[PDB]
């Protein structure tokens, strides 16, 4: 075998060819983008989560 | 069904009976993602 996968159908694994090594493949994080505000009305500073 | 403070969380018998006996065999995608974390 050369290289894994899962249910997922996604590459999560693979052998190196340089070295005899598993190595496993984690995606780079990622997520959106939530803005708290407590309305233009009222003021202006702003939460980032 | 009362809780009880001996335990960490505010459950009872029959609570944890619930949680511990549906769980998922790894067949879908929520235990992967869900409960933990790796996305
Ligand atoms: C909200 O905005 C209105 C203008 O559309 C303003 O008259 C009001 O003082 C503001 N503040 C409130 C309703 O608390
Ligand atoms: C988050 O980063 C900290 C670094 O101080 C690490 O100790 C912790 O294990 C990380 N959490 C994870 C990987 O879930």
């Amino acid at each position: 075998q050369q290289f894994g996968r899962d249910i997922a159908d996604t590459t999560d694994a693979v052998r190196d060819p340089q070295t005899l090594e598993i190595l496993d493949i984690t995606p780079c994080s990622f997520g959106g983008v939530s803005v708290i505000t407590p309305g233009t009305n009222t003021s202006n500073q702003v939460a980032v989560l | 069904i009362l809780p009880d403070p001996s335990k960490p969380s505010k459950r009872s018998f029959i609570e944890d009976l619930l949680f511990n006996k549906v769980t998922l065999a790894d067949a879908g995608f929520i235990k992967q993602y869900g409960d933990c974390c790796a996305q």
